[PDB]
């Protein structure tokens, strides 16, 4: 499957 | 007069349900005419409005959310070994709808879940698949996405999502990052 990759940065509460 | 049916508090916006007092509060939490709140995890935003106001709110107040178009993506959570309570959030858009993908690390376990920016009834038309891939290893979770109307807190609380720990994360992580394949389909 054709998959774009998103680099997601973490979020601290 | 044996008893009385009381109207839902949301009758003013169109709800026609009328029930005994004993099963009224139950409906009102579930009622589709209840206002939508912010789907972002945490309490730093206390916004509320109409369903068709949700995306505009996210677009104006939460501009930093990574978004991808397509029914098949990789959600690459970076810096997975960070200690404490951590969240990763992104948007996936497909089938004319927007889905929020959430990975939560609790202070330790990981919970990964998908929610639809849409109604409960709309959510029933969809299935999502989360999958972690390693060398000859695959962990897969498949379910119906939750509506943001319901939210994900209760689901996460009952482990009704993909649940794994930091040891499992190490089998699938590359360079301190975890690639989660997310596929959304219409069922
Ligand atoms: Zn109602
Ligand atoms: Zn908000």
């Amino acid at each position: 499957k054709l998959r774009p990759v998103a680099m997601v940065r973490p979020k601290v509460r | 007069a044996n008893s009385v049916l009381f109207p839902c508090k949301y009758a003013s916006s169109g709800c026609e349900i009328t029930l005994p007092h004993t099963e009224k509060a139950d409906h009102e939490e579930l009622c589709e005419f209840r206002p939508y709140s912010c789907p972002c995890p945490g309490a730093s935003c206390k916004w509320q409005g109409s369903l068709d106001a949700v995306m505009p709110h996210l677009m104006h107040q939460h501009k930093s959310i990574t978004t991808l178009q397509g029914e098949d993506i990789v959600f690459l959570a970076t810096d997975i070994n960070l200690p404490g309570a951590v969240d990763w959030v992104m948007m996936q858009s497909c089938f004319g709808f927007h889905f929020m993908l959430v990975l939560e690390k609790q202070e330790q376990q990981f919970f990964a879940i998908v929610q639809l920016i849409g109604t409960r009834k709309q959510a029933e038309n969809f299935a999502y698949r989360l999958e972690l891939n390693g060398h000859r290893r695959r962990l897969t979770w498949e379910a119906t996405p939750r509506s943001i109307h319901e939210g994900i807190a209760t689901a996460i609380m009952n482990s009704d999502c993909l649940v794994f720990d930091t040891s499992i994360a190490q089998l699938f992580a590359e360079n301190g990052n975890l690639g989660i394949n997310v596929t959304i389909s219409m069922c």
